[PDB]
RNA sequence: AAUCCCCCGUGCCCAUAGCGGCGUGGAACCACCCGUUCCCAUUCCGAACACGGAAGUGAAACGCGCCAGCGCCGAUGGUACUGGGCGGGCGACCGCCUGGGAGAGUAGGUCGGUGCGGGGGA
RNA sequence: CACCUCGAUGUCGGCUCGUCGCAUCCUGGGGCUGAAGAAGGUCCCAAGGGUUGGGCUGUUCGCCCAUUAAAGCGGCACGCG
RNA sequence: GCGGUCGCCUCCUAAAAGGUAACGGAGGCGCCCAAAGGUCCCCUCAGGCGGGACGGAAAUCCGCCGGAGAGCGCAAGGGUA
RNA sequence: GCGCUGACUGGGGCCUGUAGAGCACUGAUAGGGCUAGGGGGCCCACCAGCCUACCAAACCCUGUCAAACUCCGAAGGGUCCCAGGUGGAGCCUGGGAGUGAGGGCGCGAGCGAUAACGUCCGCGUCCGAGCGCGGGAACAACCGAGACCGCCAGCUAAGGCC
């Protein structure tokens, strides 16, 4: 069994992404955890990274995620960097995934 | 069981001219080195005949040296299907892969007077110790039967080490 | 005679024979064999004439082998006509032979005996040939 | 290193690309030498029409 | 079937194409006009 | 015969080469399927033609498994 | 921050990183797991997706190692072919010079390498 | 095939007159024979000469009658208006 | 002349850019789809073995194996999980 | 009119799928092995059923073939850049054309019969227009060689030197 409905569809729409250019505001989200990752392509390198697990913090993983997402703003935007795209990979634009991005708010966004 | 060649060494010099002038371009290799050589065609067709990667070369060659080696590949140009181009493999130690002759023995085998031989391989391939190179195989079962097959791990395999994938294969039966 | 059934596509060009065996070409079945010297194509109806005039040769065993193979489509016009209009029309197929290919090649046969059958046969052939017994060299592979 | 270069068999029947080369030489007749500077460019040519000149190396 | 759907007023006749006998109906969908923008669309002749 | 047709040749290939200038527009390759995959500055029309979205200088990637792929490196 | 080890992200190279066998890892990460109230769900199924949780387990997965049976990579010689230049044969075709030079096969090689960013260590 | 000839190279057969080739029909000379003799078969040498008259059909060719040492095959713009 | 052909697409011929002829080798078009269109979200085939009432080579189901040999309205090619 | 951009050449990048080879796909294919089912030959006619001296799928070895097969793949060719290259070179605008019946040869293919002084393309060349000169006995195109004029001077090319 080559490759998986998680490996197709985390490419599926992380490629359509890295199409339009923008800076990649990728989501990993663990059973516990949920981190956050700015990256730019054709450089290979992250900006500014914003994890949970890195912000010893926890009580509810919805509300945590959006405190990583308004967490992920402030340091980016202090660095020049506003506007940018979202990955989301494998996860539906929902719950804590969704929230970190409406806490991505105070930070270029539309999203 | 002992064959002599002779050897010389090559670094310029067209293939083309040794060629004409009765000798036969080669290289000489192994996980350590590689060389290229050339022999005398007259002469290591003597030997060839006789020895046919099956038995081992020792190869003179200045240098003083007596290498051992075998034949792992003759390139001869279709049109005259004579040799054009001779690599000799020399030995370590370390197990290598080789040839080894079927000396079919034990008799029409079963139903005898008679049968069919049914000759599959003159030769097999055989992962062995360069310290001890069997000189052939014996091939008999005893024999045998009709409509029968001895596989490969039914066979002798003297102290050498064993055979080289293909556990099950022809080699022997009758129809 | 003999031609290979279930063709992808009937007619075909011609190409030529530049070539040298592409191999082969080392005996690999029996104890001797006749070797193609000049390049031809060889006709089905002629290597059955090459092969019976061993099997009689040999009382009826024998062990032929051949080794080629008529898989190329031969056309020919209808004669009395001139060129244009469609193309030959297929009248037999020939294999492709150039100097170096083994053809025929047999086993199980004394040497004064299967050396005999394999002149014989060679003479049914469009183009020289050569006998030969099969030396280390042969056991390439 | 200048090289001497001199048209010893007509192109009388050469490809067309070599009657250019012995154009860009400035070989115009037979027998005609040229010293010309030894470059890897000026040397392209002379040795495209190999079979047609003849070289010598001057000072 | 050679189709040109019109709009609704002052004509207009931005005409495609329905093949068959289904779509059968008025054959009609949302488009725009050349004047005012996006109404309604029906076809006809 | 039964034969005798056949149909226009479509001159199909690339159309710049490595290291060739472009500008915005400029078509880098007529293809039937995607042969080459638009890399960056590089579009591809419904035909699966591949064009140059800005000027600049053209090169060519390799990415194994990935295809083979036509940038525009931007210079202006 | 330096160097280093392990782990989670994400790239790149695009099989020497792969299949398969064996062995390992749960403090931490990760997964499985524990539930289905709530958001949200499955043309049926909380399998998936999704949320709230954390007792338990590294069985599955994943990570890390070892093994060359397979897969993959693969010279060096030597040929085939061939720019260009010359010969030869009734031909079908063949040979020489000078430059370029495979494919198969042989010797071998390989069960990964590395970029940035995190978390934990020394 | 379409190369000279369409500001013309008259086309079958017969007649006439030939001439040449030999892959020889007869005659001369041979070898082999499953050649007793006589008579044949088959192959070799040999082109000097010879190689009939009729019926039928435009015919060439062929069938046929009567013979013969034999009733030769071809080329010469299917020789020759 | 008779026959066949006459425009368009695919493949080869075509000599590794493009292009390239013949009464060269073989096929296809003169449509079609209001969803077979746009976008967002999910999903991954064909086969092979084993298993399972009526189920048979093949209807639906479960298991493992399966990088694409399936599919993409119709020819061929290129393309593509 | 512009004027160093030209053919050709050196270096560098990118494009390609032929020659050759290969058998991984599409097919073709020799021998052997092992086995779907049948030819069978038959026991039954309830399971069945044994054997393969004809097949023959797949599968495995040993062997091969292919314009419309390719896991491979040269040499070459195309194109851009930077250099050399001043040439009856190049480019731009315009006036005048003629040609739109080609032919031989070499090489690469198709057609044909691995026939034609055959035919149809490709890349080259010459004749065409060099039926001017030398060689090839004579001979448009094979070899040599591009004839401005004169010389009772010299060196050579092919080819030759009784
Ligand atoms: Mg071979
Ligand atoms: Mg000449
Ligand atoms: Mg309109
Ligand atoms: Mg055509
Ligand atoms: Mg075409
Ligand atoms: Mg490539
Ligand atoms: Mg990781
Ligand atoms: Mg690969
Ligand atoms: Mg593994
Ligand atoms: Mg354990
Ligand atoms: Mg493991
Ligand atoms: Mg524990
Ligand atoms: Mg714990
Ligand atoms: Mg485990
Ligand atoms: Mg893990
Ligand atoms: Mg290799
Ligand atoms: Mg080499
Ligand atoms: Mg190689
Ligand atoms: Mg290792
Ligand atoms: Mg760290
Ligand atoms: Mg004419
Ligand atoms: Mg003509
Ligand atoms: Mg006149
Ligand atoms: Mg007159
Ligand atoms: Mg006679
Ligand atoms: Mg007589
Ligand atoms: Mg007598
Ligand atoms: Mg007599
Ligand atoms: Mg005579
Ligand atoms: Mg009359
Ligand atoms: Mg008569
Ligand atoms: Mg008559
Ligand atoms: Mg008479
Ligand atoms: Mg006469
Ligand atoms: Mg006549
Ligand atoms: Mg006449
Ligand atoms: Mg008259
Ligand atoms: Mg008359
Ligand atoms: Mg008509
Ligand atoms: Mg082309
Ligand atoms: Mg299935
Ligand atoms: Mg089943
Ligand atoms: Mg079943
Ligand atoms: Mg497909
Ligand atoms: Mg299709
Ligand atoms: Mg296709
Ligand atoms: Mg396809
Ligand atoms: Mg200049
Ligand atoms: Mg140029
Ligand atoms: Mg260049
Ligand atoms: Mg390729
Ligand atoms: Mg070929
Ligand atoms: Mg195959
Ligand atoms: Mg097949
Ligand atoms: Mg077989
Ligand atoms: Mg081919
Ligand atoms: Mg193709
Ligand atoms: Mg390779
Ligand atoms: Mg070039
Ligand atoms: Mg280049
Ligand atoms: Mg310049
Ligand atoms: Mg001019
Ligand atoms: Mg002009
Ligand atoms: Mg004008
Ligand atoms: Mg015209
Ligand atoms: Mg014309
Ligand atoms: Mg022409
Ligand atoms: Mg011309
Ligand atoms: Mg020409
Ligand atoms: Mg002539
Ligand atoms: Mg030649
Ligand atoms: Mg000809
Ligand atoms: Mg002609
Ligand atoms: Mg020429
Ligand atoms: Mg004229
Ligand atoms: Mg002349
Ligand atoms: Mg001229
Ligand atoms: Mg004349
Ligand atoms: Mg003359
Ligand atoms: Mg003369
Ligand atoms: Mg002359
Ligand atoms: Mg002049
Ligand atoms: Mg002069
Ligand atoms: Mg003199
Ligand atoms: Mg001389
Ligand atoms: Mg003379």
């Amino acid at each position: 069994a080559r490759l998986t409905a998680y490996e197709r569809r985390k490419f599926r729409v992380r490629n359509r992404i890295k199409r339009t250019g923008r800076l990649r505001l990728s989501v990993f989200r663990s059973l516990k955890h949920i981190y956050a990752q700015i990256i730019d392509d054709e450089k290979g390198v992250t900006l500014v990274s914003a994890s949970s697990l890195a912000l010893k913090l926890k009580g509810n993983k919805t509300e945590v995620a959006r405190q990583v997402g308004r967490a992920l703003a402030e340091k980016a935007l202090a660095l020049g960097i506003k506007q940018v795209a979202f990955d989301r990979g494998p996860y539906k634009y929902h719950g804590r995934v969704k929230a970190l991005a409406e806490g991505a708010r105070e930070g270029g966004l539309e999203f | 069981m002992e064959y002599r060649l002779k050897a010389y060494y090559r670094e310029g010099e067209k293939p083309s001219a040794l060629r004409r002038a009765g000798k036969l371009p080669g290289v000489m290799y192994n996980r350590h080195l590689n060389r290229k050589v050339y022999v005398d065609l007259v002469e290591f067709d003597k030997v060839f005949r006789q020895a046919s990667i099956h038995h081992v070369i020792v190869l003179e060659l200045p240098d003083g040296q007596s290498l051992p080696t075998l034949v792992r590949q003759v390139n001869l140009d279709k049109r005259r299907r004579r040799p054009e181009h001779v690599d000799f493999f020399v030995l370590s130690d370390e197990p290598v892969e080789m040839y080894v002759p079927l000396r079919f023995v034990g008799t029409p085998a079963g139903v005898r007077a008679g049968g069919v031989l049914q000759e599959i391989h003159r030769d097999i391939l055989v992962k062995v110790s360069p310290r001890n190179i069997p000189e052939f195989i014996e091939v008999d079962v005893s024999g045998l039967e009709i409509g029968d097959s001895l596989h490969a791990s039914d066979l002798k395999l003297p102290p050498g080490v064993e055979l080289a994938v293909s556990p099950e294969e022809t080699i022997a039966a009758v129809v | 005679m003999l031609m290979p059934r279930r063709m992808k596509y009937r007619k075909q060009q011609r190409g030529r024979l530049k070539g040298a065996t592409k191999g082969g070409d080392y005996v690999a079945f029996g104890d001797y064999g006749l070797v193609a010297l000049e390049p031809a194509w060889i006709t089905a109806q002629q290597i059955e004439a090459a092969r019976v005039a061993m099997v009689r040769h040999f009382r009826r065993g024998g062990k032929i082998f051949i080794r080629i193979f008529p898989d190329k489509p031969y056309t020919k016009k209808p004669l009395e006509v001139r060129m244009g209009k469609g193309k030959g029309n297929v009248e037999g197929y020939v294999a492709v032979v150039k100097p170096g290919r083994v053809m025929f090649e047999v086993a199980g046969v004394t040497e004064e005996q299967a050396m005999e059958a394999l002149r014989i046969a060679g003479h049914k052939l469009p183009i020289k040939t050569k006998i030969v017994r099969r030396d280390a060299y042969d056991e390439a592979q | 290193p200048r090289l001497k270069v001199k048209l010893v068999k007509s192109p009388i029947g050469y490809p067309k690309d070599q009657k250019a080369a012995l154009k860009a030489l400035g070989l115009r007749r037979l027998q005609q030498e040229r010293v010309l500077e030894d470059t890897p460019a000026i040397r392209g040519n002379v040795e495209k029409v190999a079979h047609l000149v003849r070289v010598e190396v001057v000072e | 079937l050679l189709l040109e759907c019109t709009e609704c007023k002052r004509r207009n006749y931005a005409t495609e194409k329905n093949k068959r006998n289904t779509p059968n109906k008025l054959e009609l969908r949302k488009y725009c006009p050349w004047c005012r923008k996006h109404t309604v669309h029906r076809e006809v002749k | 015969t039964r034969n005798g047709r056949d149909s226009q040749a479509k001159r199909l290939g690339v159309k710049r080469y490595e290291g060739q200038v472009v500008r915005a527009g400029n078509i880098l390759v007529r293809q039937r399927g995607t042969r080459f995959k638009p890399g960056k500055n590089v579009g591809m029309g419904r035909d699966f033609t591949l064009f140059a979205l800005v000027d600049g200088v053209v090169e060519f990637q390799d990415r194994g498994r990935l295809g083979r792929y036509v940038h525009v490196r931007p210079l202006a």
